[PDB]
């Protein structure tokens, strides 16, 4: 779909036009979600190896979480570049382009006519 | 107390008691009792409970709501001026409804009070009523659970179009 943008400049994870938009909170509900997720993934390591769950490794069930935490931020980065790309392609498409978008006559409802279906 | 002009009343006529025999009636003794026995002790309360309300005073308002544009001046699918104008129609919808229930309550009481002779004395009541549930059924009848101010536009339209057609195949 978008091979075309991501044609000229390949191999790239976040290009030099991304750095213009703003980037996630590290309070993003999102990277939150992902560092629980990261949670549950070292609980069920401590309890498939027969570990006590919440007691067994801290330093193991931390590494899980900030490996989430990391992967996910760049993720969310990446994400948020893409629908940017988007928007502005639909836009300058949109502009570019104004024979096919005209300007739709909006009518009032004193001009309008609908038909009635009475519910007896 | 209320507003004797929304719920009118006519005035009261009682007779004078003539007691052509001369047993006592029970009615007048109990009548002195209940006074003397039910009716003080009641004053008295209601004397102290209002003299413990009028230490503090304080008041509540009724709600205002001003004249906004309705859905014939609105642009098709423009979700603000359409939801202002619903939320009008739906408000004078819930007072059209409450208007009704006030005609209707008009009648019982001409029916209880004028008694026996009440097909001959309710006929302003019973044209009020006919009048205002005729409007409520031209205004609002046969629209649906999913009514709004749309589908009673569309009806007003419809009844319209049938009107000019009627009194032009009579011209
Ligand atoms: C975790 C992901 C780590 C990714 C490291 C960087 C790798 C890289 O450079 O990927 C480039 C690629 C976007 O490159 P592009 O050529 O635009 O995509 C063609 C795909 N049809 O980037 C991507 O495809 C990003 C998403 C990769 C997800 C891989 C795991 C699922």
């Amino acid at each position: 779909m978008m091979t075309g943008r991501q044609a000229r400049a390949p191999l790239q994870f976040l290009p030099d036009e991304a750095r213009s938009l703003p980037p996630p909170k590290l309070t993003d509900p999102r990277l939150a979600y992902i560092g629980f997720l990261g949670y549950c993934s070292g609980l069920i390591d401590n309890a498939i190896r027969r570990r006590p769950v919440l007691s067994a490794g801290l330093h193991r069930q931390f590494l899980y979480i900030t490996s989430f935490v990391f992967v996910g931020y760049y993720l969310l980065k990446r994400q948020d570049y893409m629908y940017a790309v988007r928007d502005h392609d639909m836009f300058s498409y949109i502009k570019s382009h104004p024979e096919d978008f005209p300007e739709k006559d909006k009518k009032t409802y004193r001009e309008v006519f609908e038909e009635f279906h009475p519910v007896r | 107390s209320w507003d004797k002009d929304v719920y009118p009343e006519p005035p009261r006529r009682t007779p004078a008691p003539s007691p052509q025999t001369s047993l006592p009636n029970p009615i007048t003794y109990l009548t002195k009792a209940f006074d003397l026995l039910v009716d003080r002790p009641v004053t008295l309360v209601r004397e102290f409970i209002e003299r413990q309300h009028a230490k503090n005073k304080y008041y509540y308002y009724h709600r205002e709501f001003r004249r906004v544009p309705d859905i014939t001046e609105c642009h098709e699918k423009d979700v603000l001026c359409m939801f202002e104008a619903e939320m009008q129609w739906k408000r004078d919808y819930k007072v059209d409804q409450e208007i009704v229930n006030i005609i209707q309550e008009r009648l019982k009481a001409c029916q209880q009070r004028e008694g026996e002779s009440h097909r001959q004395n309710c006929a302003k009541e019973l044209q009020q009523f006919t009048q205002v549930v005729k409007a409520y059924q031209d205004r609002y009848h046969d629209l649906g659970a999913h009514y709004s101010a749309r589908k009673c536009l569309a009806k007003q339209k419809q009844r319209m179009l049938a009107e000019r057609k009627a009194t032009k195949e009579a011209a």
